[PDB]
RNA sequence: GAUGGGGAAGCUCCGUUUCAAAGGCCUGAUUUUAUGCAGGCCACCAUCGAAAGGGAAUCCGGUUAAGAUUCCGGAACCUGG
RNA sequence: GCUUGUGACGGCCCGUGAAAAUCCACAGGAAGGAAUAGUUUUCAUGCCAGGUCGUACUGAUAACCGCAGCAGGUCUCCAAG
RNA sequence: UUGACAUUGUGAAGAGACAUAGUUUCUUUACUUAUUCAAUGAAGCGGAGCUGGAAUUCAUUUUCCACGUUCUAGCAUUCAAGGUCCCAUUCGGGGCUGAUCCGGGUU
């Protein structure tokens, strides 16, 4: 047997990220004396398009605590932040669309973006265009904070962990039909080498499990167990159900 | 620009060959007013910190 | 006052670049530094056994100074003195004809680990000094134990190099004595007496106590202010 | 006593004493005699019916020069070996591993003379 | 693609600022003298990789059996001192 | 009018369409400088110097690849009525 | 993938035998120093004190809080001006303070 497409993406030889035009790594400020005791100001001097990211980035420049100079940050622009605006970052900082605050510091029910998992990891959750985390309440002693990540999961993380007020810009991008092959083509031209895709069941047994047969069909359950081996996990991996989702989903 | 004479790279005002005058206009006015209003906020909270 | 002004500086976050301070506590030392430092730490955190840790109990500046004094009166021959002995016994004894004894009996400190230890076994040593350094600690840890069983007084001095100087080496680990000119014989027992105070007699009692188990200050302070609140309301 | 004070978080190399090199035997007994003296610099005169047409009508000497040598070495050794003065030097490499030189003399000297002084025509 | 490293019996493999004490300029200090210490900067961390990308500066006329924005004539321009 | 170059604009994107050396300015005011004499080499003029290697010619129904002087293949600029 | 053994240490509540003394063994939950994860040209951590002040005083504190920056797309560097002490009064230049102590566990 050959080696199936979704194994070859591993040593990523043609499979890596098309990275030439990207404005840099979007990350929060490194967590220092300013942000963890008080606050600090920066000016958003530019918000700009990143190639291969749906949501605009915001270039947000600060001063330096310990040397005469400037320091420049790449943020993901939460919807509404604007050039020239002032941005505040710290424990004792304010509650406005754009500042960064420890999760403990916001009244429950706030809305934050680019939020850390561990504090000081400089950004992590709700970063796509339109996503955010809502906060559903804190735990006074052992300073945690329970939240609802965009996938609907409900995770508990540190209150010293930072987020930034608002939803992320560029929302609803995906309500618009890609419409032709080409727009899809360019979409992924700036992302990676994943498009277009060829139905396993169009190829030959060498090439796939789904491959072979005098009729184009799958032949066995396309639900593949969790503890399957590389070379087997093609189709619906480890599914606990299948079929058209009848009724109201939504998280409980 | 290194084979040419110094006054081909400046206009005589402060921030010559750097900013666009109307842009220098701003940083003057903003500077004064702020350093002024920075003083308006001296007395006001000198008064709150002596008469609350 | 004259044409001079005073306008301090607002070093309080969000303004005025911080002044240079002593970041002495926050420096990225060389790895070789970290190693010797954390080895000290690691050594204290654990519960170190009583056959070791019965070190860490050194001598004291006072009683030691008196022993560094008394032992210097018995340094070994230097290169000069020996060559000088030679010719003052070369021509002297090989011609004048003595029993190779137109030369005095020397009274000097014994040393070198294997030397000192045969001495303790022959019950001939009369006062043994033990280093507290010795990074191969297994070289000497059996000496306190031995001296007790051989009924011989001893004491663990501070310094492996300090013992060295009073013997003309870089480092000596152990110095000891079997001889003492009767001019000193009395001051010796006034030393051996206090020596047997802090060591030889405390030895059995010492063998019961496990050293170490000490917390880092950030920890002790945490716990000091927690076993304080759960009891005093 | 008391400790030091480091104003910087960073620990740099102890800028210690880098010492001189003082031998004990020689590098190599007897040093090499000058590898490219004047005589090895320019090797032969180029005597084409078009090489002389250069000497005749152009005040230009022609030479086959050792490949290992540049203009600075040609001009000095043309000078030294013919007691003349050079306007400019052009050099090219011939398709047989030989380095030609189009030497030119200052407005004073006449190549033709200087040519069949060294004895060719 | 070297380096400190970490793997691997090993040929070697891994990593490129990464768990490293990584390195060098403007000048003052000499008026035993040539170059140490004195300042203060900089923490920049190799290197290879485009004769179509980036890029200091040249033109016209004349000339050869065959070269020429390259020689000759004349007129410029750039860089370093 | 043809070709080309350039401008101020306009359409397009879930595509918004490189990097580095390098060169200029700016803020800053460490410093250094005048009356019997200083400051200027970003103004003009004047002096020396610019090494190394390639440079012919073919680029195709014969100078390349196709066993060859092969109806094949092999990137490109100029382009009159 | 799942178990055991090794790496593997230190506390407490509860059980487990000689059969109701503690040498030894585990269920729950604590300790940091092995091991693991992250960050930063290891920059401000931990402990105490100043100051205020919410606090109500049940003899005085029995305590918990804070303890330089928020209308503006400016400016923020020369060990810092100030204050003060020295060098033998040169131009220059040094301490201390301005910037609270104590522990050297980068967080
Ligand atoms: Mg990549
Ligand atoms: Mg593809
Ligand atoms: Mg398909
Ligand atoms: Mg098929
Ligand atoms: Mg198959
Ligand atoms: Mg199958
Ligand atoms: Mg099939
Ligand atoms: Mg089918
Ligand atoms: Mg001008
Ligand atoms: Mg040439
Ligand atoms: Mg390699
Ligand atoms: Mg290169
Ligand atoms: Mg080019
Ligand atoms: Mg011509
Ligand atoms: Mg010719
Ligand atoms: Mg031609
Ligand atoms: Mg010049
Ligand atoms: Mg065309
Ligand atoms: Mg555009
Ligand atoms: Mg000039
Ligand atoms: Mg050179
Ligand atoms: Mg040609
Ligand atoms: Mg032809
Ligand atoms: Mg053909």
């Amino acid at each position: 047997g050959r080696v199936i497409r979704n194994q070859r993406k591993g040593a990523g030889s043609i499979f890596t990220s098309h990275t030439r035009l990207r404005q840099g790594a979007a990350k929060l400020r490194t967590l220092d004396y300013a942000e963890r005791h008080g606050y600090i100001r920066g000016i958003v001097k530019q918000i700009v398009h990143d190639s291969g990211r749906g949501a605009p980035l915001a270039k947000v420049v600060f001063r330096d605590p310990y040397k005469y100079r400037l320091r420049e940050e790449i943020f993901i622009a939460n919807e509404g932040v604007h050039t020239g605006q002032f941005i505040y970052a710290g424990k004792k900082a304010s509650l406005n669309v754009g500042n960064v605050l420890p999760l403990g510091s916001v009244p429950e029910g706030t809305i934050v973006s680019n939020v850390e998992e561990k504090p000081g990891d400089r950004g992590a959750l709700a970063r796509a265009s339109g996503n955010y985390v809502i906060i559903i309440g804190h735990n006074p002693d052992e300073n945690k904070t329970r939240v609802r990540l965009p996938s609907g999961a409900k995770k508990v993380i540190s209150s010293d962990a930072r987020g930034v007020i608002g939803v992320i810009a560029g929302g609803g991008r995906v309500d618009k039909p890609l419409l032709k092959a080409g727009r899809a083509f360019h979409k992924y031209r700036l992302k990676r080498n994943s498009w277009p895709k060829t139905r396993g069941v169009a190829m030959n047994p060498v090439d796939h499990p789904h491959g072979g047969g005098n009729h184009q069909h799958i032949g066995k359950a396309s639900t593949i167990s969790r503890g399957a081996v590389s070379g087997q996990k093609a189709g619906l991996i480890a599914a606990r159900r299948t079929g058209l989702l009848r009724g109201s989903q939504k998280t409980q | 620009y290194a084979t040419v004479s110094k006054t081909h790279k400046t206009v005589s005002r402060a921030y010559g060959g750097s900013r666009c005058a109307n842009c220098v206009k701003e940083r003057i006015i903003r500077a004064f007013l702020i350093e002024e209003q920075k003083i308006v906020k001296k007395v006001v909270k000198e008064q709150t910190e002596a008469a609350k | 006052n004259p044409l001079t002004h005073s306008t301090p500086k607002n070093f309080g976050i969000g303004q005025a670049v911080q002044p240079k301070r002593n970041l002495s506590r926050y420096v990225k030392w060389p790895e070789y530094v970290r190693v010797q430092r954390q080895k000290k730490i690691l050594s204290i955190r654990l519960k170190v056994p009583p056959t070791i840790a019965q070190f860490q109990y050194t001598l004291d500046r006072n009683t030691a100074a008196e022993t560094f004094k008394l032992f210097n009166k018995y340094r070994p021959e230097t290169a000069a003195e020996k060559k000088e002995r030679l010719t003052k016994e070369a021509a002297a004894v090989a011609e004048a004809k003595s029993k190779q004894d137109a030369s005095p009996k020397p009274y000097a400190v014994k040393y070198g680990l294997n030397h000192v230890v045969a001495l303790i076994e022959n019950k001939k040593a009369k006062l043994v000094l033990i280093a507290n350094d010795v990074d191969p600690i297994e070289l000497v840890v059996f000496l306190p134990a031995l001296c007790k069983k051989m009924g011989v007084p001893y004491a663990i001095v501070k310094g492996k190099a300090r013992l060295g100087t009073l013997v003309n080496q870089k480092t000596s680990a152990v110095a000891a004595l079997t001889e003492v000119r009767a001019e000193d014989e009395a001051a010796l027992a006034k030393l051996v007496s206090t020596i047997d105070a802090n060591f030889a007699d405390k030895y059995d009692e010492v063998k019961k106590h496990w050293g170490g188990g000490i917390l880092g200050n950030k920890a002790q302070a945490k716990m000091d202010k927690r076993a304080k609140n759960s009891d005093s309301a | 006593k008391a400790l030091k004070v480091r104003t910087s978080a960073t620990f740099r190399l102890p800028k210690t004493l880098k010492l001189a090199r003082a031998p004990k035997y020689a590098s190599k007994a007897v040093p090499h005699y000058n590898r490219l003296d004047s005589y090895k610099v320019i090797e032969q005169p180029i005597t084409s019916e078009t090489a002389m047409k250069k000497v005749e009508d152009g005040n230009i000497l022609v030479f086959q020069v050792s490949m290992k040598a540049n203009k600075y070495q040609i001009k000095k050794a043309v000078k030294e070996l013919y007691e003349v003065d050079v306007l400019k030097v052009n050099t090219l490499v011939r398709p047989n591993g030989t380095k030609k030189a189009y030497v030119r003399l200052t407005a004073d000297y006449d190549a033709l003379d200087i040519a069949n002084r060294i004895g060719y025509i």
